[PDB]
């Protein structure tokens, strides 16, 4: 369905994010749902160029060169692919995702500095 | 140990949000969007949501939706500035019954025609309540020392119409599907669905109508059920009939008081007066009382003494059971129905009563004149919930009285978007993987 | 300048796909202009965001790796390429794109094989 | 063997949307978008589309346009409610000639003034089609028993200004350039384009007037021949020059209402007073018809006589010409035009009679009193169609004839907007050729 | 900061490219009335804007890259200053004046070379 996946395994559940990333876009009723619609197209586009900064503009997987520093989690790979769902994985990173994404910036960013001299022969 | 990232995961956090209608009168869906046919329904299963009636933020916004469309609807109806000017009225007394004598009145007044240098005197019946003295005696109307009411144009009816409501793009609506569920905490079975059910803005203020029931027992909603301040809510499994009906055969008359405002006023009544009935049948109460009895027990002991007496409120409103027949508005006394105590083809009748001057949303200088609707009227409807009231003598007590109550519009729409929240899906994501980008 | 390439054959049509798509973005009286400009960047977006999700995106020729067979269409390119045109190409497949739109749902499957799978040491 | 998927290819469908485009009054020229010199008319190849002139929903979006952007010029203007009052009228009597006697009527009433408490009596001249005897008689304005009016307020003005329309971004106007073209059907000359052409709001109702011109020959454009009720709109070839005055002096009084409202009074006639004359040539409008006659039996009979006759209609706006020349709305008589019973210096001046009150695009209470326009108009302006209506029963025919008519404002939108439609891009399109991406 | 460093030559300011593109939307705490519409009015141009320029790069086959190169040769008459003092002690704002009236066709080469690009990928890979 539309998020069917929601309570699956979260390997399990990655296999269909397409419908997810479809359904983000589908007088009293005049300014408020150009204003709600307005908003939507903000949100979609916010994420799109935030996704566009990391290197991954058109792709709904990457890969990227930064180490996965153990302080966020001390979990290892025997117990997050297999038995728990995105809900309680969003839940435990909820305040470590700023500082992820600022060394993902900065690690894209010292990524682009390294071909354009390379090319310049 | 890399970072991954993915876009397009299942991830929602509590949000809010303007939600738009959609729908198959004052509710004018000629501004809303049509509905779409067999809406998809998608069940979750391994999933734990915190849902929270008294708390959910799309209550208010109905409210409000509510309010300015009535606002809205208003508009292009006749203003009826100038109608009040000092009343004479006499006692209709024709063939009048022994009860409700000296109800309505006969009034003889006098008012600017089409033509503005010209007037005509006139006369129209009305209530005792929508009256007031000034000093045969003059009077004037209750409305026209704070404002002037606005009449309501008579191609315009109050009919409820179901009202979906609908989320937009990024926004999901979660439906709860507990069967045991008393509006606060974790539920176990939560599904999603694009589209709420059809929701009437049915208008009462103690006796909930044409609602929608339970499934197996009647349930308890409050706040603090250890609080007497907040309003316990009771919604029933099986419904009871109500026949409330206005007997006497009154007509209208159009009096024009300028070039293109008619103002309908009560004409001469065809027959005899009699007082509006209100019918519920005796058994079937007895056995839902009895219901909400057994179920109202579990909260406080197997040994307390429950008793039902009638309302205690200031106003009109809150005292007296309101709702509206398809263009005018009831209150009744609904005395012989919560007169009883429980310990461990006959059919009740209430003496309804009719208003016109109707100040609704509880607005200061906002008014109504609700015409007269020409020949009887009945409305057939059935009891889905009720408000009730706790009175909270002390603790370690062995007695609790319960009263009807009400008057806050919220909490009549409270009963109807229980199971349902939304939420804003935030599709990003990472987790640690073994890959590398090249 | 703008679509007066209709009417041409599809291989001369080919080398002018840009100078349609750039002239796709580009009180009353007043509101209708808001509601003109928003539903542009709707359709602009909802376009964009097939074109991402399939995989092949911001390429005007695009060449992904679905099979055919006789059923969405059998006529071969010693025609449909030397003598018909986009317009008439358009009508033939009218009730057969939705399935083909289905079937290029295979990106984000050959995404997470080649991307997350692989590359792993 | 594989799908490919290309971006931007010229495939297109029929679709819907909102417009705009002004210049580069009431038809509001400040709020607008201007448009740009040198449009691209962009010749196409060969495509040839179906263009239908009587489905298309341009013509509806303009019609639903005027009406919105009219009655938002008129709201911020004089309410004419106190001028309801009794009238007490005598006849005209000044240097009237044979014609015009009792046309205008002066009328004497009462009218209140700046300080609210003192009246005065003042005069005025109005038209027998504005009053209406209520049984040195009295008398009261004929539009004071549905609504009130709204006095057109003299600052802005009311002659037709040229506008465009724009397709929005992602669509786009394929326009027409076939020299014969029946208004159905195909067309080898097909054309896009970003504004229209210089289209113009004229307000007609029996001969279109100051519009777009034909190219070779007449053209007739209609829908289904046989149908008896269905409009034949003709265009001409070439222009008839129309001249209609009214060779009145007026004097325009400041009668003034309330606290800065004033109600522009006719005052007295300076001179005397004739019937407006309302001209036209003999031998160009015989050359005309002699044209259009020829062009009728091409496809209705062949040698059968054609005839006209003067129009049968029930209201005052279907059975005579009504036009703007300047705020001061005519009426003309137009029954010695259509005299003719075609077998196969001089003027035809016409007794052109005038009204002040006006009541376009037909709602049912909204009047406007059209404020007088002192000394002597005329135009010069020249007839570029005919609306014409097929009239008879018999299949076998020897004889048709033509009875004008008209009415129905949509029909002079769908003159001169036949030769445009506008259409949905949609740019992606799958499956060419060989591929296989490594 | 936002515009930090625009004064700087044209190489100090290639490592603080990333900081414009962010904010060239909006931002998230300034995410009727006639303040509200003219506000409307203003996020989406905003939109507008930032969607024409994000196409602009999408057409020339270089989206998604804040640096790119391209292929289609660059003509005399344009300009004459070699790489030595253009990329060191040349501030990014005296750089528009004297190519003003050129861009409208340096836009369509680069089209032109995108698209005949894409066609030879196009044909090279249908082997
Ligand atoms: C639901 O309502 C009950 C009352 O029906 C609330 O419990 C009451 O909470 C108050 C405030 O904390 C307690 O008062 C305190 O008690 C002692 C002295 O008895 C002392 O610590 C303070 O001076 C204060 O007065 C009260 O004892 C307690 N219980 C009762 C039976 O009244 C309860 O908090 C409410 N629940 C929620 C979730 O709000
Ligand atoms: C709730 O129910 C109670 C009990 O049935 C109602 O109280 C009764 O109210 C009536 C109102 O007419 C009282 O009658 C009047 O009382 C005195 C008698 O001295 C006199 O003025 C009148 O002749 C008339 O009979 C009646 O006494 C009173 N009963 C008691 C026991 O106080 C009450 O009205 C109901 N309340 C609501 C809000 O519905
Ligand atoms: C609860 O729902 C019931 C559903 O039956 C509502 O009763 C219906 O009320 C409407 C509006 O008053 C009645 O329509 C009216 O009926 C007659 C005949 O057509 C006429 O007066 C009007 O033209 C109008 O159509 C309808 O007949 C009635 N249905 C029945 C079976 O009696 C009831 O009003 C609702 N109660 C509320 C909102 O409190
Ligand atoms: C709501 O209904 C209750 C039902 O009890 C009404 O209370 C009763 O009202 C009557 C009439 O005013 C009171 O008078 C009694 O009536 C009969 C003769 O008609 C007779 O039993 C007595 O001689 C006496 O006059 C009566 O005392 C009162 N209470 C009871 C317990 O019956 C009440 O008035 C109604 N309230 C409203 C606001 O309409
Ligand atoms: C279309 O043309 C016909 C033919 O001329 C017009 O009919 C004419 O109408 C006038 C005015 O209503 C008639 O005059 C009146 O006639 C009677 C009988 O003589 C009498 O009461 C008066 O002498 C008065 O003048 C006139 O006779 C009549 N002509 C014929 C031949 O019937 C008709 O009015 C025109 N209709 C339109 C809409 O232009
Ligand atoms: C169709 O064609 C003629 C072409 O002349 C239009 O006539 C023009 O009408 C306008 C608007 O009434 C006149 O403008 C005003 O005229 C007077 C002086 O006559 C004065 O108040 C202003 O200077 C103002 O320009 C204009 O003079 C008149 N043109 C001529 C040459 O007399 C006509 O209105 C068009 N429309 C219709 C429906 O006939
Ligand atoms: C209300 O009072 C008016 C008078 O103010 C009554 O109207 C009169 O009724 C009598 C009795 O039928 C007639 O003879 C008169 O001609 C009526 N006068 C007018 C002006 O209508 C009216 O009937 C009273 N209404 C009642 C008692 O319900
Ligand atoms: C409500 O119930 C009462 C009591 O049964 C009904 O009143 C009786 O109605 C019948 C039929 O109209 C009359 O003949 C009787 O005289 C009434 N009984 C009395 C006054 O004691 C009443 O009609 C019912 N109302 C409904 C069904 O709307
Ligand atoms: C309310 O009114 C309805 C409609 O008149 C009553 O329902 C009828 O009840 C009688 C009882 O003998 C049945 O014969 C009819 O078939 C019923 N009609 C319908 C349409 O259901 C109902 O009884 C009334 N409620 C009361 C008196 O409490
Ligand atoms: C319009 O149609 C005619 C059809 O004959 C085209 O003329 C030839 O068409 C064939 C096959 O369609 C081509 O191989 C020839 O090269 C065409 N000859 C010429 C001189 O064009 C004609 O080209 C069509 N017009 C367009 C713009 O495609
Ligand atoms: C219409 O009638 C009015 C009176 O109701 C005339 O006004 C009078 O005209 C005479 C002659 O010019 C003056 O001496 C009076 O002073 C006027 N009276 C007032 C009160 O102003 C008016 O002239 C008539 N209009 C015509 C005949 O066109
Ligand atoms: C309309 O045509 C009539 C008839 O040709 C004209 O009226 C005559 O005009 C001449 C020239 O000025 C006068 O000498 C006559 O006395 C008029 N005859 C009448 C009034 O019966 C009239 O001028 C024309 N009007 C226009 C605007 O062209
Ligand atoms: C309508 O008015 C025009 C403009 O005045 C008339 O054209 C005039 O025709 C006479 C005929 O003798 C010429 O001498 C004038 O030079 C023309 N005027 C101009 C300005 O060119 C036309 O004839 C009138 N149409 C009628 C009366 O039917
Ligand atoms: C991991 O995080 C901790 C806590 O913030 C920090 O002290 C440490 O330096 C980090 N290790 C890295 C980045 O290798
Ligand atoms: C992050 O959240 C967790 C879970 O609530 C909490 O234990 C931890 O202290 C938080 N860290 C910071 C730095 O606030
Ligand atoms: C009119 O009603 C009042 C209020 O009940 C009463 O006092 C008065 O006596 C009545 N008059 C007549 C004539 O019945
Ligand atoms: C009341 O009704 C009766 C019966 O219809 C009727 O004859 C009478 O006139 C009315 N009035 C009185 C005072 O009885
Ligand atoms: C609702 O029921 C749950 C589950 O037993 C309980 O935790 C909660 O306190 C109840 N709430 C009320 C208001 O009774
Ligand atoms: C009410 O009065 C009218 C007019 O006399 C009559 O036709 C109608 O039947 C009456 N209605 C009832 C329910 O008695
Ligand atoms: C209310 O109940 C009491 C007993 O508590 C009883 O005496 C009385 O008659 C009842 N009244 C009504 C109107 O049912
Ligand atoms: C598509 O439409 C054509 C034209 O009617 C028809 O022949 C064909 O069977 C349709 N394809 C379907 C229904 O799959
Ligand atoms: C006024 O006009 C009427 C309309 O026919 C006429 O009967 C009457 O004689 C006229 N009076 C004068 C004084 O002209
Ligand atoms: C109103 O009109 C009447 C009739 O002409 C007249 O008697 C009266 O003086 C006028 N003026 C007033 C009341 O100021
Ligand atoms: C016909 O009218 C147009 C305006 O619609 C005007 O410009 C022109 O001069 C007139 N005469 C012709 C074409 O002879
Ligand atoms: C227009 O021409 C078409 C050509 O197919 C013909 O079928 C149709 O009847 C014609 N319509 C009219 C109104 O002449
Ligand atoms: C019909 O019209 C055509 C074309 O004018 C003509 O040649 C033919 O003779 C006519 N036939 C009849 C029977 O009138
Ligand atoms: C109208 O009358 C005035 C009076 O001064 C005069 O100057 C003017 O020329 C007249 N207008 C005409 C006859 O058109
Ligand atoms: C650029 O070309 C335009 C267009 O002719 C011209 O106006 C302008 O002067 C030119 N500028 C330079 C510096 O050559």
């Amino acid at each position: 369905g539309f998020l069917g996946a929601a309570g699956s395994t979260m390997g399990a559940a990655s296999m269909t994010l397409t419908v997810q990333a479809r359904n983000l876009l589908s007088t009293v009723w005049g300014i408020k749902q150009l204003q709600a619609r307005v908003l939507a197209v903000e949100r979609y586009l916010r994420d799109q160029q935030l996704l566009g900064i990391w290197g991954c503009s058109g792709k709904l997987i990457c890969c990227t060169n930064v180490p996965w520093n153990s302080s966020w989690s001390n979990r290892n790979l025997s117990e997050i692919w297999d038995n728990m769902t995105w809900l309680q994985w969003d839940k435990e990173i909820s305040n470590y995702t700023q500082i992820i994404y600022g060394l993902l910036e900065e690690s894209q960013n010292q990524q682009e500095k390294n071909e354009q001299d390379l090319l310049a022969l | 140990l890399w970072v991954t990232v993915y876009y397009g995961v299942p991830v929602w956090k509590d949000a809010e949000t303007t939600l738009f209608c959609a729908s198959d009168n004052v509710w004018a869906t000629h501004a809303c969007v049509p509905t779409d046919p067999n809406p998809q329904e998608i069940h979750l299963e391994n999933v734990t949501e915190e849902f929270n009636m008294w708390k959910n933020n799309m209550v208010e916004q109905m409210h409000t939706d509510i309010i300015s469309l009535w606002d809205q609807s208003l508009k292009p109806c006749v203003k009826l500035t100038p109608l009040c000017v000092t009343l004479q009225c006499t006692n209709v007394t024709n063939n009048i019954t022994d009860d409700m004598r000296g109800e309505l009145k006969n009034c003889s007044f006098n008012m600017t025609t089409e033509l503005r240098d010209k007037k005509q005197k006139v006369y129209s019946l009305f209530y005792r309540l929508d009256v007031v003295q000034i000093n045969n005696k003059e009077y004037r109307l209750i409305n026209c020392n704070t404002s002037a009411c606005t009449q309501a144009c008579p191609k315009v009816s109050f009919e409820p119409i179901p009202i979906h409501y609908c989320a937009p793009a990024g926004f999901a609506i979660l439906k709860c599907k507990d069967k045991k569920f008393n509006g606060t905490g974790p539920c176990p079975s939560v599904s999603t669905v694009q589209c709420t059910h059809g929701i009437k803005p049915v208008v009462s203020t103690q006796l909930l109508l044409n609602g929608s029931l339970a499934e197996e027992e009647v349930m308890i909603r409050s706040e603090n059920i250890t609080n007497n301040a907040k309003n316990i809510l009771v919604q029933f499994n099986t419904p009871v009939q109500i026949n409330c009906t206005r007997p006497n055969n009154n007509t209208r008359k159009s009096i024009r008081i300028g070039p293109g405002q008619a103002f309908y006023a009560t004409g001469d009544i065809i027959g005899d007066i009699r007082q509006a009935h209100c019918n519920v049948s005796k058994a079937t109460w007895n056995e839902t009382l009895g219901k909400v009895v057994k179920q109202l027990r579990k909260h406080f002991g197997n040994n307390t003494i429950i008793r039902f007496a009638n309302s205690s409120g200031g106003d009109l409103e809150v005292t007296t059971h309101s709702f509206n027949c398809g263009g005018e508005f009831f209150y009744c006394n609904t005395s012989g129905l919560f007169n009883s105590t429980w310990i461990s083809n006959d059919s009740i009748t209430l003496p309804c009563r009719i208003k016109q001057i109707i100040n609704m949303w509880q607005r200061i200088g906002q008014c109504m004149y609700a015409p007269p609707i020409q020949g009887v009227i009945r409305c057939v409807s059935n009891i889905t919930g009720l408000i009730l009231t706790r009175d909270g003598g002390s603790t370690n007590s062995t007695t609790e009285t319960f009263r009807p109550g009400g008057g806050d519009m919220r909490d009549n729409w409270r009963s109807e978007l229980y199971k349902y929240k939304v939420v804003k899906i935030e599709p990003l994501g990472v987790a640690p993987t073994r890959c590398k980008r090249r």
